Order: C-alpha cells, then sequence, then structure tokens
RNA sequence: UUGACCUCAAAUCAGGUAGGACUACGCGCUGAACAAUAAGCGCAGGAAAAGAAAAUAACCAUGAUUCCCUCAGUAACGGUGAAGCGGGAAAAGCUCAAAUUUGAAAUCUGGCAACAUUUCUUUUGUUGUCCGAGUUGUAAUUUCAAGAAGCUGCUUUGAGUGUAGACGAUCGGUCUAAGUUCCUUGGAACAGGACGUCAGAGAGGGUGAGAACCCCGUCUUUGGUCGAUUGGAUAUGCCAUAUAAAGCGCUUUCGAAGAGUCGAGUUGUUUGCAGCUCUAAAUGGGUGGUCAUCUAAAGCUAAAUAUUGGCGAGAGACCGAUAGCGAACAAGUAGAGUGAUCGAAAGAUGAAAAGAACUUUGAAAAGAGAGUUAAAUAGUACGUGAAAUUGCUGAAAGGGAAGCAUUGGAAAUCAGUCUUACCUGGGUGAGAUCAGUAGUCUCUCGAGACUAUGCA
RNA sequence: UUUCAAUGGCCCGUCUUGAAACACGGACCAAGGAGUCUAGCAUCUAUGCGAGUGUUUGGGUGAUGAAAACCCAUCCGCGAAGGUGGGAACGCCCUUGUGGCGUGCACCAUCGAAGAGCAUAGCUGUUGGGACCCGAAAGAUGGUGAACCAUCUAGUAGCUGGUUCCUGCCGAAGUUUCCGGAUAGCAGAAACUCAGAUCAGUUUUAUGUGUAAAAUGAGAGUU
RNA sequence: UUGAGAAGCUCAGACGAGUAGGCAGGCGUGGAGGUUUGUGACGAAGCCUUGGGCGUGAGCCUGGGUCGAACAGCCUCUAGUGCAGAUCUUGGUGGAAGUAGC
RNA sequence: GCGAAACCACAGCCUGGGGAACGGGCCAGGCAA
RNA sequence: AAAACUUUCAGCAACGGAUCUCUUGGCUCUCGCAUCGAUGAAGAACGCAGCGAAAUGCGAUACGUAAUGUGAAUUGCAGAAGAAUCAUCGAAUCUUUGAACGCACUGCGCCUUUGGGACCAAAGGCAUGCCUGUUUGAGUGUCAUU
C-alpha cells in the first residue's frame, strides 16, 4: 500500500526477517537456581508456586482457582514462624541459615590509631566514667560521645 | 500438523517463497534422491543436485535413460541431462529439463566439500 | 471490512454498504444454555445408533460407551495407538477419514483452507503422558481432555453423536465433572444435570401400555372405505 | 470514533506473559507485594473489608518492622493512612506479623573492611 | 602607576549543540463551515502525557497517576452530560528552595600526563597535575511521611577488580523417518487397483493431474551441539581510604516550608484558562461539611494504556481481475494540466518453445504446402471463448410490417420399442445350505465361515 | 423445430389520470448495480434457569491454532417491596340420561379491602446513527497561477428517477366524526363465552312512519 | 391389509378475481462446520445445441458437441445473494452509412 | 482514396367511426405486387 | 411467384472478451520490536551493466568491493572455474544536489596546506545562532595606587 512497503516489496533485496514468534513459551526463570532446577517448564507460575510451596500471591485470588480433581491483647504476641509443607522451601530455607552462618563475624577489630586512642582514655579515665571520660577534651581530640566510646571499649576486647 | 508460529501454512506465502528465493535457497529446492544402494552406504537419505552427476532419468517420456548433469538450470528448477535432447524443427537439439526431485544420484561427483557433508549428517563414505 | 477511505453502481465505486470491522462477531450463550448442550451431546454419544447415523463406522465396536484402561495414556508411539485401535475394530473410522480427504470446492481453497475430510474417533483422556502426542498424527482422532469438553467436538456440524473412545480413569470422573440430577458436580459449582419433562421417553410404550389401552373407548379402522 | 475488543484475547495472554517473566526476574519473593485490609469510605459499603494501598506508619512500628526496611521485604507504606480506631490498626498488625511467619529472608555478603 | 575586578568586543581560538524528514499513537497554540471539529502552526517518544494530594469524603473513613468495568445516560444543565463509591490491570517512590561545613568549597567542567576500558584501535572511564567555574553559594545534610541537634544501646555496610561455573537474553552455523515396488488408462501417474513402510512427522508448497513415504519442509525443537555478544545472580581470589556511614530508640534543645503568586473587581476565550485594573497572609492559605481534610504558586519518575506510520511475523466463514488498493503487470506508472493537482487501461500458449525447418507465391507484409504437439477447436491478436454484432452457405418463407397465442397439417427430426420368461414332465452329468456322515475357526448346546468324503 | 391455414391480441416500465389520454425513460448485448451494518426501545415466539437472574471488565486455564473451549473471585445491573355468584377440570351419584349434590383454576362480576422475572437467540416495529440507491446553488478551511485546486463532507431533499426469484391464503379502505392530527370504520392477529346465545343494509304480526313481540336464515358476542 | 417419515397414512364437503397491504411454503447464488466410506484425465466446472425428461412455477435432471482441473447432493451456519429499466456505471457492438463529407 | 456525428421501443397507404388521443397498430373498409 | 433485395431458422467463419478454474495481489484482525539527519537525512537530478526496453541494483571502488560462509554455477547471451543476476555483513567506498553550508547559483572566490616545472593547480576547509572554555585587545569603567 504505502510507498516504503511497496519500492521494497518489488526490489531484489530480501525481506529482514526475524523468526521471532514462539507463542505458548514461557519465560524460562534465572534468578535462584534452587527453584530453577524445581521449575517445571510447562506449568504456569501459579501452579509451580504452589508445588513449590511457595505463595504467588499473598492477597486475595481475583478469580477462580483451577479445581483439577474431586477434592473431599495479641500484639504483643508473635507468630512462631511457618514450618515448610515441602522439601523444596526447607532446600531455600536451609541455605539462609548457611548463608548467615557465614556471615556470622559482625564484630569488628579497631584499627591502631583507634586503639592507641582508648587505651590513653582507658588508663587516665578508669573503665566506668564513660560520660566524665567523654567530657574531657584534651585526651578526647574528636570530642566522641559516652556511646561511641562505650562501642569502642567493646569492640577492643575482641 | 506444523505447531511453530516460526514457519507459515499459506499457500501465497509458501509459493512466494518459492519463486522469490534466490540461487543459494534455490541449491536446496533442487534435490535428488540417491541409488538404495548408495543411499544406505552413505547412510544419506537426499543429496542437492550438481554438475557431472551420473544420474538416470526415473519420471517422464525419459524415463530410464541415464546420464549425468551438465549444467543445473537454477533460475526454472531444472536439469540438463547429455544425449537426453528433443529434434528441433532445425535438426538441432533442444534438450528438454527434468526437475531435481524425479532423477536418482547413481554416482556423485566427489568434492572435498560433498565429503564433508557426508560426514556432517552424521554420514561416512 | 473494506477500506473506509473508499456510487454503489459506478465503476471504481463504494459499493453500498461498506463492510464494518465493528460487525457482531461473537455471540453470547448462557453457562447454563452451554452445560445443557454439552451435557446433552456426551449422553447423545453412548447410543449407537446417534453414531452410526453420523457417519461414523462403528458397526464392529465391541461396545458403547467404548472404555478402555489407563494404560493407553502412556503410549509413546503412533504405531502404538493403530495397534490398539485395530484391535478394537475403531480403525473403520481412521480408514474412512483417509479415503474422505478431498479438495475443497471453490474459493476455499484459495485461502489456507485446502483440504477437507470426515471426523474420526474422539480419544478423552484424563492424565497426558504421551497420549496427546501419540494420537494426534492419526487421521481425524482428536484427543480431548475430559474437563474441558467441546461441543464442537462432541457436537461437529450441530449434530449429535460424536464416537468417543473414553479412557477409565476419565470416565470415572464423568461422575464429578457434570454431577447428577441430585447431587452436584464438584468441580461444577453449584450445577444439577437437566430434569426433563418426561422420564420414559419411549411413547409408544406409554401408549401402548395396559394403564391406557385398557381405558380407551372402541377403535376405529385406520383407513375408513369409501 | 469506535473501540473495538478484538485483541481481548491477545492482551490477557500479554498480561500473563508479563507476570511470568516478572516471576523469572525475582525468583523467591512472590509476584504480588503485601497489601492490607482497610474499609471503604462510605455509608453503603463500611461494613465491607477490602485491600488497601499499604501498611501505614503505626501498623509498622507496632507490628515491629522499621519504615525504611519494609520497603525492602515487600511491605508497602502508606504515608496518607492513618489509624483512627484499633480494630483497624489490629487487622492489619496481625496481616503483617502472618506476613513475616512465612517470610524467608536470604542473606545479604557485607563488606568487612580489615580495620574499623 | 603597576595591576586587580567589572563590562565590551573580535579570532579559520579549541569542544559542542540546534535546524530538515517521519507523524498511526502523543503534547501545545489556533480555527470556520458542516465544533476544542477539519484545517493551519509548533514539539516529541517507543510510547507521549499524567503522577506521589493546596485529592476525596462525612464513613468502622479511603489514599500517587494511568487504563478498563460499573456508578449512568445518573446527577447537573437545559437534549447536552460527569465525579466520588465499588470492582479489576499495575504498582515505587522521590529530588530541590527555605539551616553557619564555618574546626578549614569539603563541589565541579576544561588542558596536559600516564593508566585503563570497549558492540569498538570507532566506546566509556580513573588517577596525577595545571587552569578555570564558584563564597551573589558548588558538595554533604534535611523535604513535612518529617527532620536538625545532643544522648542512649542495639542492629547494620563496597558506586571496587578478576577468575570460575551455572543460569538467562539476542545473533549464526549445525544434528533430523519412511515406496518413487507390480498391474491399467495417459503426453505425463501425483490417478485407479494391489502389497508395504513411517508417524512427537496425515501443516503447506514443489514436482509434467489429488504425493505422509520423490524434493523443501513438518514433528522431535517447551533442543541437542558449536560459536561468539551481553544481562542479573551464585561461588571464590584480590583490593577496601572504616578515625568513617546508617536504621530503630530517648529527648529538661529545635524545627526554616516556593509573591505580580493566591485573592478581588472587570473584559475576552472556551468551568478553567488569558489580558487589564488593583494586589495580600502567617495556625495561615485552598477546598469541603463553629468542624473535616489538604498543604499551591519548583522538579523528576517505571508498569498497567494508545497506535490507519516504521522493522518484521502469524492468520482469516474477507475480495478473486468492472472485484479487492488508484495500482495482481512499466502503478502515482503513462498521460492531462502554466500551475497547484489530477491519473488510468492492462493477469492465463503448453508438461516442455518442441515458437513452425524446408519448398513455394508475393516488392514485402503475408498466404499455400509442410512440420511440432496429447490437442494448433492451444500459432505469441495465444486458457474456456458466452451474448450483441457481421460475412458465406443450405432451407423455407417474402401485396405497406413484423411480432406472439390456440388448433392442427406438412417438411425436417427425436422420443422406445420387444416372448420371455413362468409353470410343469423326464432323462442325463453334477453341487450341499443334503449325508441312518467325519474335522478345524469365531461366536452363543447351535449360529455362522470352511476343509475332507459320498451325491442317496 | 421452421412454415402455413383459420381465430385472435393497440409498446413495455414509471408517472399521470377513475380510466385513459398522456408526458416521459427504452439503439442492442454482457457484466456491475440499490432495506444493509450497528447502538437504543417496545412486541411476539423459542431456550436455560426461576425469587431469582446474567461466565467472557478481569483472573484461572488451555501441549494436538492457544484469538476457541473450560472453570469462578469481588462487585454490579435488572427483579424481588376475606365472603357472594358465574365460571375450567374432577368426584359422588341416580331416573341413570336428564340433572343434582358438591370441590371450584384463569378470570369476571360482586360485596371488598401466598411475587415472575432475568439472560441469550430470532421475528416484526420504531428511534437514531452516512441509513434502501441516485440526483439541489453550496459554504468553510487551506492552497495554485475574478479563475482554479484539494479536504472538511457520507453538508443539506417533503422532491425526482430507480429499488432484483416463484407459488398459496386472506385483502381493504378509498371517509364518517371531531379536528396537520387523534378517533372511528374496513381488514386482519391473539385472548376470552357461549350455540340451552344471541343475532340479521331480513320480512311479518300488532301496539302507538317509529316501537314492541312470528317467520326466514345464520352460532353469536366481547377485550 | 401390511397405510407409524403420527411432521405419516386416510376420509368427506364447500371453495378458488385482486391493488395497497398482512400471512405461509419454497427455488436459486457465494462461502462456513457436519455428511454422501460423493463425482472427476475412462474428463470437473463452464459453454453452445430444433436431443430426452421433471416441476403449477422459481428451477432441475440428463443426451450430444466443445472443453480441460476441479466439483456437488443432503442437514444446519452465514451474507457484498437473484434485474429489463434508474436520460443508471464500464466495456462491446449496430443501424444511421460508405452518409455528412474530405 | 480517406471517412463522421446527431438520432434510434418498434414501425410506417389512407378512409371513416371508434366515446378517453385514438392513428401508429382496434374494428368496417378499400388498397395492398 | 425465382434471382436481386427483405425476413426467420440452422451450419460455418469472423467479431467481442462475458462465463468457468486459479492467483508471487488487495483488504481485515491479532502479534513482536524500537531504528533517521550538520559523521549531511527524506527528496531530486546526472551517471553506471560485456547488451537492457521498463524495472530493479549501484556511485568513477558504479546492476557494487572487504570479511564471514555455502560450495559450481550465471543464463536471452557473455563470462570465469572458489563459481554464483548467491547468501551473510562488523571493514572501506558512497557522483551533483537537497535542512545544505565560501559568495552567489551557472560562475565567482577567499584562506591555509600540499605540491607543481614568484605564479598556478589540487586538496582541505571558509554557512549562521547558541553553550563551555582559551587567547588577543580595548571601556567614557570601578578602582587600585605615594
Amino acid at each position: 500500500a504505502n510507498p516504503r512497503q511497496r519500492n521494497k516489496q518489488r526490489s531484489g533485496k530480501p525481506r529482514l526477517t526475524r523468526r521471532n514468534a514462539n507463542k505458548k513459551a514461557k519465560a524460562k526463570i534465572y534468578g535462584n537456581f534452587v527453584i530453577q532446577q524445581n521449575w517445571d517448564k510447562h506449568a504456569t507460575l501459579r501452579q509451580n508456586y504452589a508445588r513449590l510451596g511457595l505463595l504467588a500471591t499473598p492477597n486475595y485470588v481475583t478469580g477462580g482457582v483451577e479445581k483439577l480433581y474431586p477434592d473431599p491483647d495479641v500484639l504483643d504476641k508473635e507468630i512462631s514462624i511457618a514450618p515448610a509443607k515441602t522439601e523444596v522451601v526447607r532446600q531455600l530455607e536451609e541455605e539462609a541459615v548457611k548463608k548467615a552462618a557465614r556471615q556470622s563475624n559482625k564484630m569488628l577489630p579497631l584499627s591502631a590509631f583507634e586503639h592507641a586512642y582508648i587505651q590513653r582514655l582507658i588508663n587516665k579515665y578508669g573503665t566506668e566514667d564513660f560520660e566524665s571520660m567523654a567530657k574531657d577534651v584534651k585526651l578526647n581530640s574528636k570530642l566522641f560521645n559516652g556511646s561511641k566510646l562505650k562501642n569502642l571499649y567493646i569492640r577492643m576486647k575482641a | 500438523m506444523k505447531f511453530s508460529r516460526d514457519v507459515t501454512s499459506s499457500r501465497r506465502k509458501q509459493r512466494k517463497a518459492h519463486f522469490g528465493a534466490p540461487s543459494s535457497v534455490r541449491r536446496v529446492l533442487m534435490s535428488a534422491p540417491l541409488s538404495k544402494e548408495l543411499r544406505e552406504q552413505y547412510k544419506i537419505r537426499s543429496l542437492p543436485v550438481r554438475r557431472d552427476d551420473q544420474i538416470t532419468v526415473i519420471r517422464g517420456s525419459n524415463k530410464g535413460r541415464e546420464g549425468k548433469i551438465t549444467s543445473v538450470y537454477r533460475k526454472k528448477f531444472l536439469l540438463l541431462i547429455e544425449r537426453v535432447t528433443r529434434e528441433k524443427a532445425n535438426g538441432a537439439s533442444a534438450p528438454v529439463g527434468i526437475d531435481a526431485s524425479k532423477v536418482v544420484i547413481t554416482k556423485l561427483h566427489l568434492d572435498k566439500d560433498r565429503k564433508d557433508l557426508i560426514v556432517r549428517k552424521g554420514g561416512k563414505v | 471490512a473494506v477500506s473506509e477511505k473508499a456510487g454503489n453502481m459506478c465503476r471504481s465505486g463504494r459499493m453500498f454498504a461498506p463492510t464494518k470491522t465493528w460487525r457482531k462477531w461473537h455471540v453470547k450463550v448462557n453457562q447454563n444454555e452451554k452445560r445443557y448442550a454439552i451435557a446433552s451431546a456426551v449422553a447423545a454419544s453412548g447410543v449407537p445408533s446417534l453414531l452410526l447415523a453420523r457417519g461414523h463406522r462403528i458397526e464392529e465396536i465391541p461396545e458403547v460407551p467404548l472404555v478402555v484402561d489407563d494404560a493407553v495414556q502412556s503410549f509413546q508411539k503412533t504405531k502404538e495407538a493403530v495397534a490398539l485401535l485395530k484391535e478394537i475394530k475403531a480403525y473403520r473410522d481412521v480408514i474412512k477419514v483417509a479415503n474422505s480427504r478431498k479438495l475443497r470446492a471453490g474459493k476455499g481453497k484459495l485461502r489456507n483452507r485446502r483440504h477437507v475430510q470426515r471426523r474420526g474417533p474422539l480419544v478423552v483422556f484424563n492424565e497426558d503422558t504421551g497420549i496427546v502426542k501419540a494420537f494426534r498424527n492419526i487421521p481425524g482422532v482428536e484427543i480431548v481432555n475430559v474437563r474441558r469438553l467441546n461441543l464442537l467436538q462432541l457436537a461437529p456440524g450441530g449434530h449429535l453423536g460424536r464416537f468417543v473412545i473414553w479412557t477409565k480413569s476419565a470416565f470415572g470422573l464423568l461422575d464429578s465433572v457434570f454431577g447428577s440430577t441430585t447431587e452436584v458436580a464438584q468441580l461444577k459449582k453449584n450445577y444439577f444435570l437437566p430434569e426433563n419433562i418426561i422420564s420414559n421417553a419411549d411413547v409408544t410404550r406409554l401408549i401402548n401400555s395396559d394403564e391406557i389401552q385398557s381405558i380407551v373407548k372402541a377403535a376405529g379402522p385406520s383407513r375408513v372405505k369409501r | 470514533y469506535v473501540k473495538t475488543w478484538f485483541n481481548q484475547p491477545g492482551r490477557k495472554l500479554r498480561r500473563r506473559q508479563a507476570r511470568q517473566t516478572k516471576a523469572a526476574k525475582i525468583a523467591p519473593r512472590p509476584v504480588e507485594a503485601i497489601r492490607p485490609a482497610v474499609k471503604p469510605p462510605t455509608i453503603r459499603y463500611n461494613m465491607k473489608v477490602r485491600a488497601g494501598r499499604g501498611f501505614t506508619l503505626e501498623e509498622l512500628k507496632a507490628a515491629g518492622v522499621s519504615r525504611r526496611v519494609a520497603s525492602t521485604i515487600g511491605i508497602p507504606v502508606d504515608h496518607r493512612r492513618r489509624n483512627r480506631s484499633e480494630e483497624s490498626l489490629q487487622r492489619n498488625v496481625e496481616r503483617i506479623k502472618v506476613y513475616l511467619a512465612h517470610l524467608i529472608v536470604f542473606p545479604r555478603k557485607a563488606g568487612q573492611p580489615k580495620k574499623g
């Protein structure tokens, strides 16, 4: 119809074709390797989350969920977790424990500067009157507060 | 039945493809079978035609009479066979054309590229 | 439709009433009408007469409704389906459809509508494990799940009585997908099978029974002489 | 000016396909974020309960989640909604608490300089 | 004076950027007919715009925007004609101005030097130094949802560089089942019969007629394999400027909030917007019902949504050469018009050109022989070749009509022909559904199909 | 089949006109060519359900076209807000039949004061939309060299010309009356109640031409 | 007595103009799902023909001649579906006419 | 020798009467070669 | 009354191009994607093939080269035998014009560089507005300034 469409239909140049149409094929899973391995490539995400023990939506389903077979005083209280209903959820949960196990050393050491910084304060103002040792300014060059001085005292221990 | 949306099932579009195809796409459209004993020797079913390939015509008025392929006439999908000719008015020979899917290849022209093609498709010499 | 830019009697003119895309293409039917038409469609696939009268070559089928065991759902090769079909003597249908593969009449075949042929048996399964890829290449044989039975596949052409080949797992689910006239289908919510105008649909039994023929008055001649 | 709904089955499948790529990108987490329970603001529907936009700041603090992290573990925030009735605070705090019961949190690696 | 700082200029001073095109969707200005309508003009993107309340509401209150459904042809107006509500799709939040870093412009472009880096020798960075920008304010910080500052005691952390594998995304090559067996008609077998084979492949097309099995494919492929190019994660090596930076908490200390704007009179436009006349406030100001809600005059922002254009793709109860596009072809083409503009007609020999050698007549054009072909009742004026219309021949008829209808006749021509079979009699040889008979097969004793054997 | 013989028959369509007269349109043949598509409303019928009803905004799903089919969450729309007699049908009889005794639907009289929709499809009707097809100078915007071009435009019509196959049944009115109309009437189409009931472009009888009560016929009356 | 396509078969009587208009049953075209285990190079569709038939009719079936690749009956679905006119559109073709004439 | 356009339902003896023109078709007539 | 002429019907030949069959075209709906130009786009003109009538293709590297493939054809002929009126495609080439750019619109130049064999030729650039910066100078500046 159009001039631009029609001149290249008559010409001899090949058409810039793209065999892109793959209907009915879903998006292959990347990201978490565990779920990818247990991801059925044919089932829909609502079916696969359910088969894997995961909630696709914590919010109300707005429709009619499939029936494949004929199926027969508290603000202080805390919900004591939810046991995993599938092995695959336990696989995800087990990795969470191991990843936290590696990242367990959250205590930091001290560098040389703050090391001798805390010794100079400690050997002069004891070890208990942290407010008084924050009140001094001759040695408290940076003018730290009592709260941060105690943190350095704890961190220097280990 | 076709299931890919990458393929088409259109008489208009498939014929457009057939007669809009260039030579490097026409060289696969013009293929030929292989003789039964040779077909199993290389374990391949059909190979594209080629000049200087010894073939036997199986269909048409020129059924049975053998020869080679003098030159493959790609722009009309024909095979020119020596000694398979026609007497014109002036006594000359206007060699008739046979389509590549009628003849059968008996003796191939063994090129270096053909040998690789045979072993590429899980075959052997 | 036609090009909106493009009188009716003039050459190179605007034909009367330009075809418009907003024509009514899709037609609404109430669901309870659709379930009735499909419960009826399933019922009429168990009556052998309505199967022959639709053109199905089931003169040697061992039994109607034809049910097989669950092992047909685990088929893998279309040699196997032909192996099974030929031992249930249902292959007459497929050999009928193969011989009925004409070329369409008219300008249809110029429009990706090239070939025609009859409809073969219908295989209703319950689980996909290789049945759908076994039987599919067999000409005519259509495979459709129990839970999504389609009226264009149980009443093709509008005509009742398609030859269905159930499986045991699919047949056992029929009591749950449709329900009963008293209970309700577990899978179709609040759906009860239709209740008929009459119980005994055979009238000649209603009339020629004793309880009526004992009270009718005398009988005249069927044809009165002139 | 006339509109036709021929792409209605096309658009629905495009939406489903758009949900599946989202699930692919974010595997463990749900495709949908949690929403609170609120009541429609009219005499006609006031006895109803539906979803809200997000959890107010009193709903986060009472449940025990800071407002900054809540945006990261998928709990959404509504600075505009407020709690006037305690039953509205109660129905949404327990909604958070049941969510944190089923919430597995993947640890993230953290920079640990040699000094401090 | 010097020379600073301010302005003023120029230079082929280096580094740049703007224009025109497209316009289906999109954002503005503007506009008459017949209506934010066409047009006219201006500006963009893969979407544009809009957008985190100076928003509703009177509720158990909701909570950025956008689209859909309803609310609803409702209210209101006077037929025009909504919005909350509700239900869905999608969701994500934010950055400045107003604070003294003042115990230290901590910020940044450009030149130069090396270091790197690449869709890339074509990209994009860092380090060092020098110069400028900047104190008429560039960073950090804070944005009302708060927050600043002091305090407390718990919880936290990379804008690095590799390697390795897994996963994905896009491009490219590649791996891929079975008849061309017999018989008949035909120019040709792809047909009809027969015997087979494959089938995750009986879509479609080609091939000398309808080809699952001759060819391309198709199915396996929701994939193996080999390459490259990248994306977000994992694993792990190295480097970390952390004396640092956050969240929650407690506050005997604090808390800045956008002006020719809002608002009023007045005049245009179509309620807002625009001009003109004036022109404000600080628990104020806007809007709703003494109350409720909101926090304007600054800024950004995905997805849900649109799409008669562009790059491709798949289909159709669509048209089938006077149709469907104006164009199945040399189609905006010839051609028409000073010009803007306007604008057609036109598809099919055959399987193969085998496209008619040659002889002959003719100045040739062409004709006649002759040839090819299955066919020339396919000869390039080429598929079938209708009607109108014209020429030749044969027939009957034919004093200013014709014309048709009935009834026949005549000429001319077709309809359609059928004693043949039935019954009875005998003989002759038979067979079987029959044996004063013997076996197998499938059914349900006997019902079939048969194989012997005898012919009563 | 052609032709002849005897008997016959004013050109078709439109419009006009009681009718014609007419005036139109018709050189011939082929092809093209005109109540269509849609939203709203009401009616009739068919179907599903029935104090209910409606899956298709959307979500779930659909491996063999996956734009189909199949399934249902939250709303929402539209609905929901007593006696007397005549009576359909039935039973009991009992001189049976005749009728009576009853029970009395729909409904109608009387006195009075035990929801029927919703949705889909069709038909006909109506209102809009380019609105059966064709035809009236336009006008406006914007351009080109008073003229001309392109679009808005499917601008406007009570009017003009045309509007396409067969058979069967019924078949008017052609105008009162008030007042462009609402009536009526004629024709139908449905629902009713009766032939033991009413009638009649009827005729008599007779009372005072009207009225009232015998024959001749027909079943008659309603909404 | 076989006469149950109960939508069938059978019996009896009267009747038959028709515009506007109302009602009903059918014939035909393109395509659509079903079907005829339909037809077709031993000749589909089409076309012509004073061949033969069928129907009141719309229409239909068939013989011959040409012809050469497709097509149809039945049940439903569907619509750009039926022509003698519109000084109708397009193409073709006559008389006028070998005339006006050049 | 080269060669239109207009026009065209179809025609073309009248005599009279034929009521509505009727003559261009109908009936009586003659004519009609 | 026969011929001629006029008329009907049949045979045959012209004429015409309907019908029937299809069909590398149209239309319609859905679907995926984001991509022009001062680094010269869209458009136009002139060129170019062993020969093209249109038509495409291409730009003096002209119906294209490099590179990666495929592996022997182009085809009316020619033509070579890594062939190919082939595919892919990341490298170069890409005539005059056109927002169109030295002034003008054919011509006329300017500047610099390269060179020729002081002058000339070729090449390069020489369009305007605006932005960041550099240099140069000037203002009737403000000072500064003993």
